[PDB]
Formats: structure tokens, sequence, C-alpha cells
């Protein structure tokens, strides 16, 4: 449809460097989904 | 004899309270091959005998209802009813009878759970004298009676088949009126918990949560006075009921509010229990936002709550000299007082948290008592995230505030300063780093050489970590020289330090520091290699001992970064030394778990050298292929379990449990999740860098990523796995068709059936990319029929899903609490929508390409939807990639397109002059590539089209950026017209107008179609471009210098060549060229001899 206009990516990221002392990674709680969602 | 029997089950019973080993496997091996209908019998003889001791009867207890729960299916049918009746009547009996109240409630769990299997069918009690008995029992005199229905109930919240039609308002009387008595309190905390899990259990039911809403009060003071008596248990089920079904407390949200706020600073209660009460807020402020945002005193009382409990900080003189990340706590009142009130930032919106906390928040930023200044610069780092919009326009002087208490009499302050200024240039990415650098890198640099407290200099390290992270790489070249200088003599002072003493804190820090300056400064660290290559090995050889393995994991780390930063030329002379240090770490640390340290820093590293050292890495694969295979291939424990068991496994060594639906517990043990994420990712990346060389793995690695498609434990590990299918198969080429169409038979059918099932929408579109990539990469024959049929249907079942969620959004609009948060909620649902229609454009783009005109047919089922996703009705984003979906079909299913050209030729004519740039992009696209392989039928529908793509063209407001792309595609098309339909265009009369137009610049692949025509015409004769002898000539060069900027790709693409010839054919008399080149700007004379020079 425009070769141009397919297979973008527009909305993904990514980055290096695992650690980071300081972050906000606490999170205990949100991202609270369940996507096991079966039996 | 039945009397040895018994005494053989109680021997046994007794032996099973204190086991050890050897009788733990001899009951076990006895028990488990015990008939069923003896066993139930000789349990329920058990638990009716009141005379041996009460842990043999609890035993015996919940051994019935454990084998209820998991064995209901082979103890019970296919069996007398006689025996049936006599066992329900004796549990009755029991109920009845049963003083102890433990007891009475291992029995009423045991009946709850014979009640939940026996339903069966659509829903329909077969147990009438249950429910009798549940109601005779409720409405009676004795409490244990009343404490036995109330328990029954709780358990199994749902015991009916007809509650709607006559036993509601039964239901509701008598939970108001057991949440009424004054003389028993434990009837009133079990009817408050009842009535929370019939709440719970009927969800989706507005009915019955406004008929249910007049016991609201009852419940919140049932739970006000249990809390004061040290149990907490409903307060878990108001938190529960707040988390899944927020709109039950609409009635009398205010009222709920009030009371957590009485229980968040009742000084009385311990911590779990104030911490349970403001979790009631914050799960409120995160689930149900748009409620609780009309309600803006709470949150205003609410926040003086949260901020006093950071203040809760205890004196500790061992923290200067503590060498070890130590755990926070999870559990103390400042931790959790500072993430909820990072969550309920985020929550609300800054716009309402801000106004009230920043007055706050500078009040206590001068309070002379070192804890409500870290209690404020604690609360400055946290909600940073949440009021990033609101905040961005007032970081000036908080910067300037902040950077000021690195100067602090404290040193627990100036580690929370230094907290504050890493988060907030972590969040505030990138703009913080580009309008602070001068005075953070300043301030970070003189508070970590300057110390003599060596948590505040790891600390203010780690905030240099995070500012230079995402610091651009051009104007962190000035400040290059005075990094590697304090960083550098930091290593050298710690190195020292480290021989002598055992301090590993801060050298950690400085490390890490390091090797993020050398990578995000890539190829400017070459001076400065020398410095740190021979000190950072001398870490990687010693350091071999315990409680050194991270130390030892972040220099290899950090050795691999600056080798990549660096390049292949100047690593290629440690590279042998660095290699054979790696060689050794792996020979020998592999040997412990998988939650070593050393077991996500090395895969990384060997996939980093991998990238250094290209195809000479092949050696090294077998070695590096063991272990990372190992580790990516781990099977994370799983149990399930039941509720009244979840809580008997306390220890709690990293077991994450769930509760499911009706009294079921699930967990998961996730301890090496994210190893395996990282592992499925640097598998992805080896594939993408060896291709060829991989061929040796493929099979092994396609094998185990085509089951991790369905691994929904973790995200990342599903989106690595499919990002490895297209990319596997290029691996696998090399060995020729037949392993291509073997792997791609592994792929196939897991990718379609991923397709359709995936939740998460970021998931399901990086699934369908793989998808179609991989359908790109195998044209001609790569799906079956049964392939075709679920593909269609899937997709069917998507374009269904994205038409039905529009008017599901338009429902939640319109609603009792919609507020401007709740649009741009819906507008990002919205964008993942539109998100998804692209890819599944994507994944029929590739199919069109690679079958032709032999897939129309299957298209014929898609055709409805597709033509409804055209309707002018419709937003602009449906319409345009429906109208791209029409383009593939004309582009690649002609001319036998004809048959559907009445379903969108006149809505391509028309949407030409939309006002929507993207859809005029793709009408106008559409019309271009009518002529091109459109054959002889689309003829007349050209003179149509023309005089309405020049109209669009000649408009005002062409060339901005915002419809400059729609304007070269109906540029790219009127030439396409021109050229493949000469007959209907009267080219004399359009060329000359159109050589106005040119050049194209921001459109490429139209660009060369262009440039092609315009060397055709050039290469052909004289019509319009060179008129009398070659006066026009200077115009069409100073048209292709124009273009030549980044345009046309000097790789000597077929088009440029066919362009410098011309320029190379004008070459000839010295006449021509000077008067065509003597009126070019010199970047134009600059920009001939490139492309001369290129091509």
């Amino acid at each position: 449809g425009g070769s141009t206009t397919h297979f973008q990516r527009k909305r993904r990221v990514r980055d290096n460097m695992t650690k980071k002392m300081i972050t906000q990674r606490t999170i205990g709680k949100k991202k609270q989904r369940l996507n096991k969602r079966s039996y | 004899a039945a009397a040895a029997e018994q005494q053989q089950f109680y021997l046994l019973l007794g032996n099973l309270l204190s086991p050890d080993n050897v009788v733990r496997k001899q009951a076990e091996e006895t028990y488990e091959n015990i008939p069923g209908q003896s066993k139930i019998t000789f349990l329920l003889q058990a638990i009716r005998n009141t005379t041996a001791a009460e842990e043999a009867r609890q035993m015996a207890a919940v051994l019935l209802r454990r084998l209820l729960s998991s064995a209901f299916d082979e103890v019970y049918p296919a069996l007398p009813s006689d025996v049936q009746t006599a066992i329900k009547s004796e549990l009755l009996m029991i109920i009845q009878m049963e003083t102890q109240s433990s007891m009475r409630k291992k029995v009423c769990d045991i009946a709850a759970e014979l009640a939940r299997n026996l339903i069966d069918e659509d829903g329909n009690n077969q147990w009438p004298e249950g429910l009798k008995f549940l109601f005779d029992s409720v409405s009676s005199q004795n409490v244990g009676l009343r404490e036995a229905a109330l328990h029954i109930f709780w358990n199994f919240p749902g015991i009916f088949g007809n509650q709607q039609q006559h036993y509601l308002d039964v239901i509701k009387r008598m939970l108001v009126q057991c949440m009424q008595d004054q003389e028993h309190p434990s009837i009133r905390t079990l009817s408050a918990r009842a009535t929370a899990a019939f709440i719970l259990a009927n969800e989706h039911n507005v009915a019955l949560f406004k008929h249910f809403a007049d016991l609201l009060p009852g419940f919140l003071q049932a739970v006000n006075d249990s809390c004061y008596q040290n149990d907490d248990s409903v307060l878990k089920s108001l938190v529960e009921i707040a988390d899944t079904v927020p709109k039950y407390l609409r009635p009398h949200l205010e009222a709920t509010l009030q009371l957590s706020l009485k229980l968040c600073g009742d000084t009385s209660l311990n911590n779990m229990q104030r911490q349970l009460a403001l979790e009631v807020i914050v799960t409120l402020s995160e689930t149900a936002a748009a409620m609780l945002r009309k309600h803006t005193n709470i949150v205003a009382q609410t926040i003086p709550q949260m901020l006093a409990m950071m203040v809760d900080l205890e004196e500790d003189e061992d923290w200067a000299n503590a060498d070890e990340l130590e755990d926070d706590d999870f559990d103390s009142n400042a931790v959790a007082g500072e993430s909820a009130l990072d969550r309920m930032a985020c929550g609300l919106g800054g716009k309402l948290v801000l106004p009230m906390i920043k007055e706050h928040i500078m009040q206590m930023l001068q309070n002379p008592d070192w804890k409500y200044r870290h209690a404020g610069l604690m609360a400055l780092s946290a909600i940073g995230e949440g009021c990033h919009q609101q905040m961005e326009g007032i970081l000036n002087e908080i910067v300037n505030f902040v950077l000021l208490f690195l100067q602090d009499p404290h040193p627990r302050v100036r580690y929370a300063a230094c907290n504050a200024v890493g988060q907030m240039a972590t969040d505030f990415a990138p703009g913080f780093q580009k309008k602070f650098h001068e005075k953070v890198i300043a301030a970070l640099l003189q508070t970590m050489e300057d110390q003599g407290n060596q948590r505040v200099q790891a600390h203010a390290a780690a905030a240099l970590i995070n500012f230079t992270e995402d610091c651009p790489k051009s104007l962190l070249i000035p400040y290059l020289d005075n990094l590697v200088k304090h960083l550098h003599s930091i290593m050298v002072l710690k190195l020292q330090e480290l021989i002598q003493k055992g301090t590993k804190l801060v050298l950690e820090q400085v490390v890490t520091s390091i090797a993020s300056v050398a990578d995000t400064a890539e190829e400017k660290f070459v001076p400065y290699y020398d410095l740190f290559m021979p000190s950072l090995k001398h870490i990687v050889e010693n350091a071999v001992q315990k409680e050194l393995r991270l130390l030892r994991g972040k220099t290899i780390e950090c050795i691999s970064l600056i080798g990549l930063a660096v390049g292949k030329e100047k690593f290629m002379q440690d590279a042998s030394d660095v290699m054979q240090l790696l060689l050794k770490t792996q020979t020998d640390f592999n040997d412990m778990e998988d939650d070593d340290p050393q077991i996500s820093y090395m895969i990384s590293a060997w996939a980093r050298m991998c990238k250094i050292l290209g195809k000479e890495f092949q050696q090294y694969l077998p070695v590096v292929m063991g272990p990372l295979m190992k580790t990516a291939s781990i099977k994370p424990e799983v149990a399930l379990l039941d509720t009244q068991d979840m809580e008997n496994m306390s220890d709690d060594d990293g077991w994450e449990f769930v509760n499911l639906g009706d009294q079921q517990s699930f967990g998961i043990k996730t301890a090496g999740l994210e190893e395996k994420s990282t592992a499925c990712q640097m598998l992805v990346c080896y594939a993408k860098e060896l291709k060829e060389g991989f061929v040796e793995y493929t099979e092994q690695v396609v094998k185990l990523m085509v089951p991790l498609l369905k691994f929904y434990f973790h995200d990342g590990v599903r989106v690595a796995a499919a990002e490895s299918m297209p990319l596997l198969l290029e691996c696998a080429r090399v060995r020729g068709p037949e392993y291509l169409t073997q792997m791609w038979h592994f792929m196939c059918d897991a990718l379609i059936k991923a397709i359709g099932t995936e939740p998460d929408s970021d998931v399901l579109s990086e699934i369908m990319h793989s998808f179609a990539k991989c359908i790109e990469v195998m044209g001609d024959g790569c799906l079956n029929n049964e392939h075709f049929e679920e593909l269609g249907g899937i997709l069917k079942a998507k374009l269904e899903e994205h038409f039905k969620n529009q008017e599901l959004r338009q429902v939640k609009r319109q609603d009792e609490d919609y507020d401007e948060q709740v649009e741009e909620s819906l507008q990002d649902e919205d964008d993942n929508d539109v998100y998804i229609l692209t890819k599944v454009s994507d994944i029929l783009h590739s199919i069109f390409s690679s079958y032709k005109e032999k897939v129309l047919p299957w298209f014929e089922q898609l055709l409805p939807l597709i033509v409804n996703l055209i309707c002018p009705h419709r937003p602009w984003p449906d319409r345009q990639w429906g109208l791209c979906i029409f383009d593939d079909v004309i582009e690649h299913c002609s001319p036998a397109s004809f048959k559907y050209a009445e379903y969108f030729l006149r809505p391509m004519l028309q949407y030409v002059c939309d006002n929507s740039p993207e859809v005029r992009q793709a009408a106008a696209y559409g019309l271009g590539v009518m002529a091109q392989y459109g054959g002889d039928n689309y003829r007349p529908f050209c003179t149509e089209a023309l005089p309405l793509l020049v109209r669009v063209i000649q408009s005002a407001d062409s060339k901005t950026k915002e419809n400059v792309n729609a304007t070269e595609n109906c540029i790219s098309a009127v030439g396409k017209i021109m050229k493949f339909k000469p007959d209907c265009v009267n080219v004399e009369e359009v060329l000359p107008h159109w050589l106005s137009w040119l050049p194209l610049h921001e459109d490429k692949e139209e660009a060369v179609q262009t440039f092609n025509y315009l060397c055709d015409l050039i290469e052909s004769n004289h019509p319009i471009v060179l008129g009398p002898n070659n006066t026009n000539l200077p115009k069409i060069f100073s048209i292709i210098a124009e273009g030549e900027m980044h345009e046309a790709i000097k790789h000597e693409d077929p088009c440029a060549k066919r362009l410098a010839n011309v320029v190379r054919q004008v070459q000839t008399s010295g006449g021509l060229w000077t008067e065509c080149i003597a009126q070019l700007s010199p970047e134009q004379q600059a920009a001939i001899q490139e492309l001369l020079n290129s091509a």
C-alpha cells in the first residue's frame, strides 16, 4: 500500500545498561492485569 | 472390625502430626491408594467422633475438603444414592451440633465445597436441603448456627440458581439483620465479609449494586469496629471491593474515604492496619480515578498523612559504614508512604496533586530536623512521574533548590538530594539534561570527588549514571575530559582500597558510570581507552571470591560496553585477553543457581562481544550457546493451591500468589523470568547478527521459541519469541527450500493461533508484524487451505472487534464520571486499536504481494468489513487504512480487481480532496497505482482523476509540513498516469505544468519513480523537457541539483546512475555546461560534483 506506510514501528522503544540503582522500579503494586487468565 | 481400622487411622494421623520424612513417605503411600468411598465414610466417621484430639479432627476435616475439591468427579458419581444422602445428612448434622468454632468453620468449608461441586448443568442447586438449612440457620437464636450459615454463605457466595427471582430480598434482609447485633461482634465481622464476598462474586451487575447500597453504612461500621480489635479481615475485604468493583462504593464513597482517613491517622493501630487504610484510597485512585477526583478534600487531607508517614525514619548509626545495597523493607512507614504517594500522583494526575503537595514540600524543605528535609526530597522524587506535564514549566526553581541540598550538614539529606536529582533526570528526559547539564554535572562531580561518607558518593555516582544515560552525545563531548578525570582518579583510589579493605559499594557505581559514559560517547572514548582497560581487567582477574560477584559482573559489562563503543579496530589488541577472561569466568561460575547475579551480565557481555567481533565470533559460539540455551528454557515452578492452603505456605521464598475465582489460589515463582527474557532477547540478537552462521543452532531455537509464544507469565519473552520468527527463517534459508519449509511448518500454525488469542495489544501487534514479515520471506505457497481459513476467521474477528470497540468507548463516554483524563485514556485505547488495524493491513499486504490474483476468493469474506472502513462518516484513521488495503488489492491483484472496483473506485476518486492529509495520500497513491498496474480497464477513470489531482496540487498550503506528503504522492500519481497511460492525458499540456512541481524530496520511493520518468523523457527525445535547442536544459539541471540532497540514494541506485549519466551526457561540450552551471548556487555546484563522483 506504499511500502513506506507499512512495517513502521513508531510506538516502540529500547534501551541498554540494565540495573540503574536510582529508579522507580519499586512497583510493588500497579501493572496488575493477570495475563495468565486461563484454567 | 472397624475398631482396628479407626485405631490405624488415628495412629497415622498422629504420625502426620510430627512426621519427618520416613512416615511422611509411608503415610502418603498408604493414603494415596485408599478407596474413595471408604475414604469418604472413614473421614465422616472421624469428624463425627468427638473423642480423639482436636488435631486429628482438624486434620481429617482438611483431608475431606481437599479430597472433595480435588477429585469430586471420582468419589461421588456412580455410587448408591443412599450413601450420598447419608453423607449429606451427616455433614448437616455435624454442622448443627458442633460447638468449637474452628471445627465448625472447617465443616462449613467442607459443606460449601460439596455444594459448589454439586451444582452442575446451567446452574441449579441439587441440594435444596442445604439451602433450607442455611435459611433456618441464619434466622435462629444460637450464635453458632448463625456463624455456620454466614461462613457457608461467605465460602461459596452463590449457592443459588434463582437468587434474583425470589431470594435477593431474603439475602439482603439476612445480611442487614446480621450487621445489626451488639452482643456478638463476631457476627458483624462475618456478615461484613459475607457481604463483601457476595458483592465481589456478582460482578458486572448494576441492578444488584444499586439494590445492595443500603448495606454500605453497616459494612463501614463493621470494618471500623473490627480494625480496633487487631483484626484487619474486613479491611482486606474493603480493599478488594475498591480494587475490583469501586462502583459499589459510589452511593457512600465520601463516607468510606473519611473512614480510611481516620484509620490512616490513628496512631494506636499498628503499621499494617494504617497501611491498608491508606491503600484503600490509593487503590481507589488507581482504579476509579474519575470517581475520586470529585472529592478533592479527601485527597488534600490524605497527602499530609502520607507526608507524615515518610518522616518516620529511625536514626541509624550503622548507615555510613554499610557496604551492601540492603533491601529497603516495603513494610516500614516511610517506604509505604513514598510508594503510595508515587501511585496516587500517577493515578490522579499532576493537575490535582501538584498544587496541594508543592506547598507542603517547600515548607518541609526548611524544617531543621533532617527528617522533614529528607521527606520533602523523597516526595519530590516520588511525584516526579505523575506530575510530569505540570512540573515541566516549574523545573527551574525545583532544580535550583534541590542542587542546594547536596551541600548539606547531614549525610542522609545529601543522599536524598542525590536520589531526587537522579530520579528527576530519569523522569524528565531528555529535557532535564539539555537545560541543566552545566550545573547538574558540576554539582554531582563535586559531591562524588570530595566526600567522607561512602554512601553519598555511590548515590551521586548513580545519579550521574541516570543523568548521562539519556544525555544526547552532542552536548556531552565538552564534558568528556572533565568526566574521565574525576572518574579515573576515584577508580584508582577505590581499587586501591578494594585490595586492602573490602569496600565495593562505590566502586561498582563508578564502574557503571564509566560504562555509561563510554556507551553514550561511542567513538569519542578512544583517547581514554588506555586509561581504563588495564585497571578494569585487573578487577576481573581479581574479585574471584564470593560477595564480589556483582562487582565482577558490572566490570565485565563495563569492559564489553567500552569495547563496543571504541569499535572493533581499537578493541582488537586486548580482545584475546578479554576473551580468555570471559571464557575462564564462564567455565568457572557455571555451578550456581539461576538467580546468581553473573547470569544476566555474562549473556549480554557475550552478545556485545558478538556484535563487536562480527563473523570472527563464530569460533566461540559452541561455548556461549550452552548456558544461554540452558537459561533461555527454564520452566517456572507453578502450583494451583486452595485459598485455605495458600495461607499455610507463608514462608514466601519468592512465591507470587493470585486469588483465583471460587476459593482457589494460583501461584508462580518469579525467580528467573527476567533472566529468561534476557536470554530470549540475546538469542534474537544472535540470530540477527549471525544470519547464515546461525544455521547449525536454528532448529533448537525454533523448537524453543515456538512454544514461548504462549508464555503469558512474561511479556518480554513473548515479544522476543515473536521477533525471532523471521530471523530464524533467514538463518535457515541457507540449507535450501526444504529446510525453510520445515521451519515454516513449525512456526505458521503457532503464529496464526497466537494472533487470534493474545490479550496484550503491544505483544499482539509485534506478533502480527512478525507474521507479516515471515509471509514476506516466503511467497507463493506459504499458506495451506487450513491456514487460509483460520487467518480469514481471525482477521474478520479482529475487524469486528475494532468496529465494536468504538461503540463500546462511546458508551463509556456520557457516563456519570467523565473528564479530560478519561478522554485521554480513551484516546490511548483508540491509538492501540489503530495500531492493530495497521498490523492487519500489513498482513494483508504481505499476503497480496505473495499470492497475487489467486487470493481474491479468500479476500471475498473480508471485503464487507474493508468496505465498512471506508464509510464517509468513519474517522480518518479507519478510512486511510481501508484505502491502503484497497490500494494493495489494486497493485497486486489486477487486472481482476475490476470486480471490486464498484466498492472503492468512487470513494477513491472522492477522497483525493479530503481535509485529512493521510486520506489524501492514500487516495492519491491508489489513483497512481491504478494506471501502473490496472491495464486497459481503468482507462476512462484516469481522465476524471487527472483534473482533481492537479486541482489538489495547485492549491495553496500544499508544501507545508503536513500536506507536503499528500502533494508529493499526487505528483507521483500524475506522473505515473502520464507515463503508463499517455493516450488519455494530453501529455503535451500537463507535462509543462508537471515540470514545475518537480522535484520530490521527502517521499523516497515516489522520488525514484518520478526521476525514472524524467530520465525516460530525457533519454528519448525532445517533448517538453528539451524545447528549442537546449535552452530548457538549465531548469532541469537546477531541478536535479535541488533534488540531489539525500533524495536519490548515492549507493548507485539504478535511477541515480541514469541521472548521473545524463549529467555526463551533457558533459561533452563545454559551451552548454558552462551556461547551464553559471546560474547555480555553490551548494548546487557541489551537489552536481558529488552526484557525478558518486555514479
